[PDB]
RNA sequence: ACCGAUAGUGAACCAGUACCGUGAGGGAAAGGUGAAAAGCACCCCGGAAGGGGAGUGAAAUAGAACCUGAAACCGUGUGCU
RNA sequence: UGAGUAGCGAAAGACGGGUGAGAAUCCCGUCCACCGAUUGACUAAGGUUUCCAGAGGAAGGCUCGUCCGCUCUGGGUUAGU
């Protein structure tokens, strides 16, 4: 691996799946410096599967994404697998990498760690 | 006689008035049969049944000195006719 | 780990109560010494 | 291993020569007008220009 | 002349307070405010309020301009200690000291 | 030709009280504004505690943690090194 | 003085929205996680108001706290079987 983030092997990969899913549902989250440095690889590799749009690519993405429901506006409820292959994948058909960005904020109270903003470009 | 001491007006007793149930504070050493015969001679009301319960002193401290409150005996009386007309 | 003290209301009154101290000649002397001392609690 | 002798206040002050903190390293933000951390956003308006 | 502000019996140890105080001595009024707002210490919010309250006195009780002000004095004293206890092993206990400090800030126009 | 708050009764304060023990039993620490409460109206910084003015008072570093206020110990600035 | 040193008492959390002067630690929602001959449901002894609602943040909580078995104000235990 790259870095362990003070977690066991089984529970580290479960946290990365939750972080990747949340960055698709809301497209903008705030978290720790170290965690966001490695969510880039997970999220950006997942959009690559979405652009291909194959059945083998869709089943290879269903083993990383969680099961949630999208409901923000008045339209029909949608999943997270459907959103990635239907909305995100159509905004990067002409882009080669660099689907995410990181912006630093500063140290937070009570912990001393710095928070950052990661979002889809 | 003067078995009854004070009436009780609380949030739970207000909804108990709709069922013709009145809450009074009684003497510590009396039974509900005595309380039954005390309402009928003061308000001239026919009663149906009487409930009663006992409490315990509460440790309340104000300032620097600790102490206890008085033990309380509370009775609930059910009326079939009339009304006590508490002001 | 079982400890030495296991409280019980009945035992505390039948061994150290007022009527137990009044039932023997040497128990009345205990109450007299505490009365002379001025204790707020004469017996358990 | 207990200390053998009492530590004088001359040794204690010498030891704390390097026990200190420094300034965060702030720079002026040419949108807000007040200082901000380098490579970070301006807390008053959230402008990480450039 | 000099204006001052004092805060008494703050639940912070005096040794930890003096770390931030040495970063503002002789600084500009705006520089001192900026330094205290960008450090992630425990005493930074507390000291800043004492400085901002000392500047308000210099602008109201006296006819000064708050653009040439400098920090002339900044020190922390100690106050009464709160003595607690903590149970250790083998049935004994150890003492715990909760210390307090008095924070003072002085701003001077100059002259 | 006895003590003057570590003294004098254990107890000058609501002390055989707190508290400790199953029980018999053991057993503390704590006095002081000012002559008079006249106990800071009002203005400024906060969420508050606190502080700076004004005012009462002979005195407010006598502001209720309040008569004087030593030492240990902890901080700031300076002449010589 | 030791010294800003040892320790902070078995363990899986992540993000969105609010409250707020101040939020990793408080509320609401989603996902993931742990026990399930028991960390689930009753009741005897023992404790004696720790139970409920509305307010508060000095001290207690081995951190923070807008929260609490903590403070203030009011309430709560109903038998011929």
């Amino acid at each position: 691996g790259y870095r362990k983030l003070g977690r066991t092997s089984d529970q580290r990969k479960a946290m990365l799946r939750d972080l990747a899913t949340s960055l698709i549902i809301s497209e903008r989250i705030e978290t720790t410096e170290a965690r966001a440095k490695e969510v880039r690889s997970v999220v950006e590799k997942l959009i690559t599967l979405g652009k291909k749009g194959d059945l083998a690519s869709r089943r290879n993405a269903a083993k990383t994404l969680r099961n949630v429901e999208i409901l923000n506006e008045d339209e029909t409820t949608q999943t997270a697998l459907q959103k990635l292959f239907g909305e995100i994948a159509e905004r990067y058909t002409e882009r080669q990498g660099g689907y995410t960005r990181i912006l630093k904020q500063g140290p937070r109270r009570g912990d001393g760690a710095e928070s950052v903003i990661i979002e889809l470009v | 006689r003067d078995i009854l001491k004070r009436p009780v007006i609380t949030e739970k007793s207000s909804e108990a008035m709709a069922e013709d149930k009145y809450t009074f504070d009684v003497d510590t050493r009396v039974n509900k049969t005595q309380v039954k015969m005390a309402v009928e001679e003061i308000f001239n009301v026919k009663v149906a049944s009487v409930n009663i319960m006992n409490y315990k002193p509460k440790k309340k401290r104000m300032g620097r000195y600790q102490g206890y409150t008085n033990k309380r005996r509370k009775a609930i009386v059910t009326l079939k006719e009339g009304s006590d007309d508490l002001f | 780990v079982k400890r030495t003290y296991q409280p019980n209301k009945r035992k505390h009154s039948k061994v150290h109560g007022f009527r137990k101290r009044m039932s023997t000649k040497n128990g009345r002397k205990v109450l007299a010494r505490r009365r002379r001392k001025g204790r707020k609690v004469l017996s358990a | 291993a207990v200390p053998k002798r009492r530590t004088s206040k001359t040794r204690k002050n010498k030891r704390r020569t390097h026990f200190k903190i420094s300034v965060p390293g702030m720079t002026e933000c040419p949108n807000c007008g007040e200082y901000k951390l380098s490579h970070r956003v301006c807390k008053n308006c959230g402008s990480y220009n450039g | 002349m000099e204006a001052k502000a004092v805060a008494r019996t703050i639940r912070i140890a005096p040794r930890k307070v003096r770390l931030v105080l040495d970063l503002i001595r002789g600084k500009n009024a705006a520089e001192a405010i900026a330094i205290l707002k960008l450090t992630n210490k425990a005493s930074s919010p507390v000291i800043e309020k004492v400085l901002m309250s000392a500047l308000a006195n210099a602008e109201h009780n006296y006819d000064m301009n708050t653009d040439e002000l400098v920090v002339k004095e900044a020190y922390a004293n100690e106050g009464p200690t709160l003595k607690r206890f903590r149970p250790r092993a083998q049935g004994r206990a150890s003492a715990i000291n909760k210390r307090t400090s008095h924070i003072t800030i002085v701003v001077s126009d100059g002259k």
